[PDB]
């Protein structure tokens, strides 16, 4: 049950990841005063990755 | 001699009901790091449902 807890936790996370990767394309090349583009950084934590 | 006998049953039976686990009961023994390591998926689990 846990090894599964463990394997489920991952998978989510990946597909998580690739959706905000897939919505992040939409705001490439916006041009706000010097902002030339937005982006939603991702990333698994050390201390929840360990 | 009967109590062996019976532990061997055992031990198939518990063989067979982990053969079945995870991730979805297929050849995990090596399996897993054949799906893992490369990015695809599982067949059986593609027709899990």
């Amino acid at each position: 049950s846990s090894k599964s807890v463990a394997n489920i936790i991952r998978k989510t996370i990946q597909r998580e990841q690739n959706r905000i990767r897939m919505l992040n394309q939409g705001l490439q090349a916006v041009s706000f005063g010097q902002v030339r583009g937005v982006r939603l950084n991702v990333n698994v934590r050390e201390s929840h990755a360990i | 001699v009967e109590r062996d006998e019976v532990a061997a049953q055992k031990r198939e039976l518990e063989k067979q009901i982990e053969r079945l686990s995870q991730p979805s009961g297929a050849e995990d023994s090596r399996m897993i790091a054949l799906a893992e390591r490369f990015g695809g998926v599982l067949l059986s689990e593609i027709y899990d449902d």
